[PDB]
């Protein structure tokens, strides 16, 4: 869950990059 | 990069920015 | 369409999108 | 109240359309 | 002008708008 | 703190202008 890893907790730039194509 | 909670519209824009030409996918399933 | 709570700036943009050429009115009175 | 029907609760596309001109 | 709480992205846009050509500075330090 | 005067409390247009260049 992206909403769970980034909207509930904090996503480092890296963690956020796991959702790019 | 920020160290805050990104939700909805702000999360989508963050992905847009971070991903560049790679594009990205948004599939909320909380 | 989304099934979430739309507030302030996000509510205004939602109306903008949904209404097209009809335009719309925003008058908060909570 | 739009802030009450859509910012406090959830507005279906229809409910939201009640605020277009 | 609004009488609400402006946070993050909404605070930055508010400054952008309010300041015009003066530009502005954003330095969160809560 | 701008985050403290405007994101926690309410900033009149004036208070907000204290952060322009
Ligand atoms: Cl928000
Ligand atoms: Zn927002």
């Amino acid at each position: 869950g992206i909403v769970e890893q980034c909207c509930t907790s904090i996503c480092s730039l890296y963690q956020l990059e796991n959702y790019c194509n | 990069f920020v160290n805050q909670h990104l939700c909805x519209s702000h999360l989508v824009e963050a992905l847009y920015l971070v991903c560049g030409e790679r594009g990205f996918f948004y599939t909320p399933k909380t």
